[PDB]
Formats: structure tokens, C-alpha cells, sequence
């Protein structure tokens, strides 16, 4: 997980062209829905 | 052979073309002029990238700051807004020489030299400064130099050695057993010799190219 | 052709027929055509599973190390192959793409569960 | 404020100067620019030295402009710049001196602290405190408050103008704020510490009303937000200082007014320059107002407030200390004149040698 100060530094650099923040990915591959 | 005839016109053209280039070399005031309404360079009609538009209107060029200072600000410190935003540690140039473009009617284009201090670490020799025509420079006030330049280095925490890749580690250990060297030491890569500079680290201006003098 | 400038690179040269791709790993000057003049062939890559279900990669690891020691660059597809083998570390985008796929399948599973819950509401309505 | 001895021009007028007709020298420089050839610093020096009339100044102003926009602009000599201001004062062309000084980027006139005092004092004696203020702002833009004499004169002009000016525009607040702060920092007296708190207050006003970029853009000031925090620090330092230091009452009222006004108000250059984690200055105003009252109570409790007006305190400081500075500055002025005389002789000698060699080169050719 990036440091919170580092996430804010990027939100300032790319202000106005940002995407929703992504958290930690799932620990394993989610089983394919069938 | 001996039927390969000489080509006088080709030799004449090469020399003549080269001579004209030296005579009609463009100046910094012309190559780097800008139209702020359209953010397009008249010399070539190149439009600046979108991510540079805000700073071109909001920030100053280096020699715009230095033209207002006695001796063109020799000895003064200058930093860049990009560095201020990206790096917490002090990043600046200590100006040593400055060659303004006399042709410019405001002496706002030229070349500069200085000593780099990037992320708190200072180089030992002065070299030419790159990206002098960028709208990114901020002059440091004299009264704020002491607080600005104050830096205390932290002990380096980036690993100095790492494991070998899984296959390359097995090939090393296999060679040990074949050659009779018996040991359980883990092969380790040394990263100290090959440590990379930051991507925004200043580059060598002396070896950089300059744009040609043919208008578009 | 008589090239001026460029560097040696290790890349995949596409061979085979239509719908039957096959690659030759080669060391070649970067400016040369994809399937043209090369310096050395360093292996082959067959991207189609064989009878045993195996995609077969051949790497001349002795010659590959020689050309990397002489300045040879690596193409991004070749960096991925060396990472899968274990000769190089896994490429940053191999890891990121695997994470993106994990986050995208989690959404699909969640949406299916929500649809099943919506279907359960339909079952409750009867 | 300065004595007649400080502004006497007997020493400058007694300098050894070469006699060159301006017309002849004018032709030499004109040919060089036509041929795109560099002009000597000694040449432009000879022109300014031999100015003999009001009309000659206008021609020299044109040639100073041409020299600035030439390959050897950097080599403009200090004595040449000082003589220009001396000639401007001599023939009544003070407006021209201020014009060239304000348009430094075009003419290249960067005077030393002694020269600044000569021009600034002329306006002060004549009562033209609008032109004198311009000289002070130019000194601030160049960050040239090194000599103590300049600091005293600059603070006297600033406080006298501020008293008359009840209404201040945001540009005026910024210019006055910077000038007071930089001049005040040099001085450790009560007037100096009062000017620091006065300057931070004015700049803090512009920071919370128009943004921090209005303060630092094109100004010799820092870009880190929190100018009102710097103002409060001056109060906390004086209150807690073991040594007895006092802050004028007038400044404390100004800071109180600024805090109240900001607290209860009634193309693509639009960027958020501060990190999201850092608290905005506006949100911190409630805490700032509590610190002010606590510091004011401690200062008044310790009797560290000076009822006397800042203009009256500065006037006493100038009278007490300025006489001593004049003697020191005048001694350095004589040393500079001798240094300039020796350097000028070296340039003249070097020119003679190259010309003699030029004859030998043609003889060989
Ligand atoms: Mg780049």
C-alpha cells in the first residue's frame, strides 16, 4: 500500500484526470463465475 | 572499373548547404518563441502537450527571472516547480555562468551554467543547465536560502543485495556442486554498483540536440 | 540495406502460416525487418499448445547471456518469456496485469452474487 | 535625511576622465551594431563620462539601451552605472534615472546601495514621496537592503507613505508587505521587529483573500503558505524572549484587523498547489485568532508594547543611527572610487596594447 502522502502527491500532479483509487487486490484469484 | 565518374555537383551542393546553415543559424529568441493564445510555437507550429498548458501560463522561464537580477543572478539559487511538487528534499541549481540572448528584446532567452544539488545531494562540478526554456523555474529568495537548503540525510534503506531469479539461482548452485564447491550460501546480487538515478534527474545539456533553422 | 545507427536487440521473429503462428528468438540489429537479416538465432517459441497441452519455449541461455553482456536490448514479449522461465524476474506489467484481472473477476463474482440475490427476490415473489 | 556630505559630488566630479567627443564615439558604436560586432565596455563608459548637457543624456539613454541588447551587456561596469545616476542628478533628469532604474531589464541599470541612497534622498528632500517609494520598491525587487544606511531610509519612506495611505490595494499591500519584511529583517531594533510583524500581516491578508500565488509570484518571497503563522511567531518570540524586546502597538492592531477581516468576510491557470493532507489556511484561522489574543495578553502583561507610533519610532532611529552610517558609507565610497580608477586604467592600457598589435598584424599581412 503506498504511503498516504504519496497518494496525495499524485492526486495533485494529475489533478483533473484521475481514476477511482484501487485498494489491495484479492489475495487469490477469484474463482471464475459459472 | 575506372568508369565511376566524379560527381562535382554533389560535392558542391554538400558544402554550399553546410555553409548556409552556419550563416543563418536561428537564435533562442526565435526557436523558443511561443504564442500563448494557442500555445503553439511559430517557428515550427508545434503545439505543446496538454499536460504543459497550465504551467506555461502559470510559471516563468529561467532567464525571465534572471534578467531582473544584477549580474543575471550569479550565485543565486533556482529551483523548479516540478521538483518542488515531486521531491521533498531540496533540489536546486547554484548559478555560476549565464549567457543571455542579446537579440531578445527583453533578454528572456539564453543559456545558463551552475552546480546541481538534487534531492539534497550536491554534484562536485558545474555544468550547463537543461530545460532553461521551460515554464517551471522559481527563484529562491536570499533570506529563505538557509531554510530552503537545510537538509539532513537519512540512512539509506534501499536494499543493497537481492536474490537471484529462480532459474538463475538453480543454475548457480548446480555449478557449485559440479565443480566440487560445497556450500549452502545463497547467491546474492549486488545492486550497489548499478543504482539508477530518478527519471527526472537533470540530463547533460551539452550533448543534447538543437532544433534546425528551417521554418515549417 | 546499409543501416546507420541502431542497436542489437533480442526479439521474436514471426514465422508459420495463417492462424498458425510460430516465433524464432533471434538477436538482430533493431532497424532490420522483423523476419529479415539477423545476427544469431537464440531459440524458438511455439505459442500453440501441443498434444500434451504444453507451449514450448527453447532458449539458448548460454548465447543469450553473451548478447546481453554486449549491450543487446530485449523486447517486451521476450522479457515476459524470460520472466516466466525464471531466468529473469517477473516483469512489472505481468504482475500488474495479474492484479487487474483479479480485481475484474472479483467484480464479476460479486455481480453474479447480486444477480442471484435479485433472482432470490424473484423467487420470493414467486 | 542624509547629510549634504553624503550627497556631495565633489569627489565624483574630480575623477580623471578621458575627453572624447560624443559624436565621434557615437559613430564608432553605431558601426559596430551595423556590423553585428561587440562593443567594448570602455566605449560605453567613455560616452556616459563625457555627458555635458541635458540633450546628451537622451542620446546616452539610447546607447545604454543598445549596450544592454548586445553581446557585451554583462560587462557594464559599476562606475559606469554610478556615473549615469550622477549625471542624471546633475542635469535635472531625475525622472530619467527612475525610468531607467524601473526599466532595468531593458537598460541594465543595477545601482549599488550607495547609488540607491543618492537617488532616494533627492526625492525625499524635494518632498516627492511617490517617486521615493518607487526607489524603495525597486530596492526590494532586487533584494538590496544590505547596507544599514539603505535600511533606515527605506523604512522611513515606507512608514511615512503608509500613514498617508488609509486605503491599500492588494498590489500595494503586497509591495508594502514585502518591502517592510525584507527591510525589517535586517534590523534587530524595535522598529525592525515591528516592520517584520507589519509585513507578515499585510502579506497574510493577500494570501487568504487572493491565494498564496499572489504573494510569491514575481516577488522576492517564499511560496510556502502560512504567512499569518509567521506573523504570530514574531509575537510569540518577543513575548518569550529572555531579552527585553518590544513590538509597537500600531502593528498589533493591524494584525488584529487582518485576522478579523479574513475571519468574517462578506486561461487554464487554476491549480490546487497544496496537498490534500495539509490543512488549508482558512480552516486554521480559528486557531490563529486564539494565539493572537494569548500573545497580546502576555506581551501587555510583560509591558513589551510600545505606544509610540511607528513613524515616530523610525524617525528617532534614523536620527540616532543614520549619522554614523554616513561616515562609514562615505569611507567605502572613497575606496570604491580608487578601485574603479585603477580598473579603468587597466582597461585603457589593455586597449592600447591590442591596437598596437593590430598595426603589427596589418604590417605582417
Ligand atoms: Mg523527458
Amino acid at each position: 500500500q503506498p504511503p498516504e502522502r504519496e497518494l496525495s502527491r499524485l492526486r495533485r500532479l494529475y489533478q483533473g484526470n484521475l481514476l477511482e483509487e484501487s485498494g489491495p487486490p484479492p489475495e487469490s484469484m477469484p474463482e471464475m463465475p459459472t | 572499373r575506372k568508369k565511376v565518374r566524379p560527381r562535382l555537383i554533389a560535392e558542391l551542393a554538400r558544402r554550399v548547404r553546410a555553409l548556409r546553415e552556419q550563416r543563418n543559424q536561428p537564435r533562442d529568441s526565435q526557436l523558443y518563441a511561443l504564442d500563448y493564445e494557442t500555445l503553439t510555437r511559430p517557428h515550427s507550429g508545434r503545439r505543446l502537450p496538454v499536460r504543459a498548458w497550465a504551467d506555461v501560463r502559470r510559471e516563468s522561464r529561467l532567464l525571465q527571472l534572471l534578467a531582473r537580477l544584477p549580474l543575471f543572478g550569479l550565485g543565486r539559487l533556482v529551483t523548479r516547480k516540478s521538483w518542488l511538487w515531486q521531491h521533498d528534499e531540496p533540489c536546486y541549481w547554484r548559478l555560476t555562468r549565464v549567457r543571455p540572448d542579446y537579440t531578445a528584446q527583453n533578454l528572456d532567452h539564453g543559456r545558463a551554467w551552475g552546480i546541481l544539488t538534487f534531492k539534497g545531494k550536491s554534484e562536485d562540478t558545474a555544468r550547463e543547465i537543461e530545460q532553461v526554456m521551460y515554464h517551471d523555474w522559481r527563484l529562491v529568495p536570499k533570506h529563505e536560502e538557509e531554510a530552503f537548503t537545510a537538509f539532513t540525510a537519512k540512512p539509506e534503506d534501499r536494499l543493497n543485495s537481492v536474490p537471484y531469479p529462480p532459474l538463475l539461482r538453480a543454475m548457480i548452485l548446480a555449478e557449485r556442486q559440479k565443480n566440487g564447491d560445497t556450500s549452502v550460501q545463497e547467491p546474492l546480487l549486488n545492486l550497489e554498483r548499478t543504482r539508477m538515478r530518478p527519471w527526472d534527474y537533470p540530463a547533460k545539456q551539452e550533448t543534447k540536440g538543437r532544433a534546425k533553422g528551417t521554418p515549417v | 540495406k546499409a543501416y546507420h545507427g541502431g542497436h542489437l536487440t533480442i526479439r521474436l521473429a514471426l514465422g508459420g502460416c495463417t492462424n498458425r503462428p510460430f516465433y524464432r528468438i533471434v538477436a538482430a540489429h533493431n532497424k532490420c525487418p522483423r523476419d529479415g537479416r539477423f545476427v544469431e538465432q537464440l531459440g524458438s517459441y511455439d505459442p500453440l499448445p501441443n498434444s500434451h497441452g504444453e507451449k514450448l519455449v527453447a532458449l539458448n541461455l548460454d548465447r543469450i547471456r553473451h548478447w546481453i553482456g554486449c549491450g543487446a536490448h530485449l523486447s517486451k514479449p521476450m522479457e515476459k518469456l524470460l520472466g516466466l522461465s525464471g531466468f529473469f524476474p517477473l516483469h512489472p506489467m505481468m504482475i500488474t496485469n495479474a492484479e487487474r484481472l483479479r480485481r475484474r473477476r472479483a467484480r464479476e463474482v460479486l455481480l453474479a452474487s447480486q444477480k442471484a440475490e435479485s433472482e432470490a427476490k424473484e423467487t420470493e415473489a414467486s | 535625511l542624509l547629510s549634504a556630505a553624503y550627497v556631495d559630488s565633489h569627489q565624483w566630479e574630480a575623477r580623471e576622465k578621458e575627453e572624447y567627443h560624443l559624436a565621434d564615439l557615437a559613430s564608432l558604436m553605431d558601426k559596430a551594431y551595423e556590423r553585428k560586432l561587440p562593443v567594448s565596455s570602455l566605449s560605453i563608459s567613455r560616452f556616459v563620462d563625457n555627458i555635458a548637457s541635458r540633450e546628451d543624456l537622451d542620446s546616452a539613454e539610447y546607447y545604454l539601451y543598445k549596450f544592454r541588447h548586445s553581446p557585451n551587456c554583462w560587462y557594464l561596469r559599476d562606475w559606469t552605472i554610478h556615473s549615469w545616476i550622477r549625471q542624471c542628478l546633475k542635469y535635472g533628469a531625475q525622472d530619467k534615472a527612475l525610468y531607467t532604474l524601473v526599466n532595468k531589464v531593458q537598460y541594465g541599470i543595477f545601482p549599488d546601495n550607495f547609488t540607491f541612497n543618492l537617488l532616494m534622498d533627492y526625492f525625499i528632500k524635494k518632498g516627492n514621496y511617490k517617486d521615493a517609494l518607487s526607489v524603495v520598491f525597486e530596492i526590494m525587487m532586487q533584494e538590496a537592503f544590505d547596507v544599514p544606511s539603505t535600511q533606515f531610509l527605506s523604512l522611513y519612506v515606507l512608514y511615512r507613505c503608509l500613514a498617508e495611505k488609509t486605503e491599500l490595494t492588494w498590489e500595494e499591500e503586497r509591495d508594502f508587505g514585502a518591502s517592510l519584511l525584507l527591510s525589517g529583517l535586517k534590523q534587530r531594533n524595535t522598529v525592525g521587529l515591528s516592520s517584520q510583524l507589519y509585513g507578515y500581516a499585510l502579506l497574510g491578508k493577500v494570501e487568504l483573500q487572493r491565494g498564496v500565488r499572489a504573494v510569491y509570484h514575481g516577488m522576492p518571497l517564499m511560496w510556502t503558505p502560512g504567512y499569518l503563522d509567521r506573523a504570530l511567531q514574531v509575537m510569540e518570540r518577543v513575548a518569550s524572549s529572555p531579552e527585553d524586546l518590544k513590538l509597537g502597538r500600531e502593528v498589533l492592531d493591524v494584525l488584529d484587523g487582518v485576522l478579523k477581516v479574513v475571519t468574517s468576510p462578506d486561461g487554464s491557470a487554476n491549480l490546487v498547489e497544496q496537498l490534500d493532507t495539509e490543512e488549508p489556511e482558512q480552516s486554521k484561522l480559528p486557531r490563529y485568532l486564539e494565539r493572537f489574543q494569548a500573545s497580546r495578553s502576555k506581551l501587555q502583561e510583560l509591558n513589551r508594547v510600545e505606544s509610540e507610533s511607528l513613524l515616530t519610532l523610525t524617525t528617532q532611529l534614523v536620527k540616532e543611527k543614520l549619522p554614523a552610517c554616513e561616515a562609514e558609507d562615505l569611507a567605502t565610497y572613497e575606496q570604491k572610487l580608487r578601485e574603479w580608477h585603477l580598473e579603468r586604467v587597466q582597461l585603457i592600457q589593455r586597449e592600447q596594447e591590442q591596437r598596437e598589435k593590430a598595426k603589427q598584424e596589418y604590417q605582417a599581412l
